[PDB]
């Protein structure tokens, strides 16, 4: 999803 | 189901570095637009001091975050308990005071194998005394001389005329309250902006 926000492993995976 | 960002978040390059700032001067670090794994810096495991404010550490990693900064900075083992929202003493007062809505987490880890030498290492300083108390995330490292006394101190240190910042002294013999310790914390703001992905 939105550059500039800072994902955590698990939730970049949903992403 | 397809992975957008890749970028992962520059951790090592905060915490494999050569040497950490002084408290007084803590080193902030801009992290943005990158994922981000938890999962390696708990299991790392040597850290004495792992706290998160906000949010269980435990399910950190599964959660999208904005406006993350990574301060850094060594301080003494008895000071550790001082980096925490509200505490009062010696450093929180007037070196780095995290405030009273806090949000992010607090990393600390024994550096007494790198930060100390025999004779001491007296590069890491802390501001003693300052005239009025630090703001939250208020960075303040001057180094003007007080002159309460009879004549101008003209910048030079002496009597009746003190200097703010006092050297630590590591020396690795010194005692675990006495031990210089490394520290990061993490400021950040908690986001859900999509619904499924950071529900
Ligand atoms: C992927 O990330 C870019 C930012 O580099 C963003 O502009 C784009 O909208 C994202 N992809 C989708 C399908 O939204």
């Amino acid at each position: 999803x939105k550059a500039g926000v800072v994902y955590g492993y698990n939730a970049w995976i949903r992403c | 189901r397809f992975p957008n960002i890749t970028n992962l978040c520059p951790f090592g390059e905060v915490f494999n570095a050569t040497r950490f700032a002084s408290v007084y001067a803590w080193n902030r670090k801009r992290i943005s637009n990158c994922v981000a794994d938890y999962s390696v810096l708990y299991n790392s495991a040597s850290f004495s001091t792992f706290k998160c404010y906000g949010v269980s550490p435990t399910k950190l990693n599964d959660l999208c975050f904005t406006n993350v900064y990574a301060d850094s900075f060594v301080i003494r083992g008895d000071e550790v308990r001082q980096i925490a929202p509200g505490q009062t003493g010696k450093i929180a007062d007037y070196n780095y005071k995290l405030p009273d809505d806090f949000t992010g987490c607090v990393i600390a880890w024994n550096s007494n194998n790198l930060d100390s030498k025999v004779g001491g290492n007296y590069n890491y300083l802390y501001r003693l005394f300052r005239k009025s108390n630090l703001k939250p995330f208020e960075r303040d490292i001057s180094t003007e001389i007080y002159q309460a006394g009879s004549t101008p101190c003209n910048g030079v240190e002496g009597f009746n005329c003190y200097f703010p910042l006092q050297s630590y002294g590591f020396q690795p013999t010194n005692g675990v309250g006495y031990q210089p310790y490394r520290v990061v914390v993490l400021s950040f703001e908690l986001l859900h902006a999509p619904a499924t992905v950071c529900g």
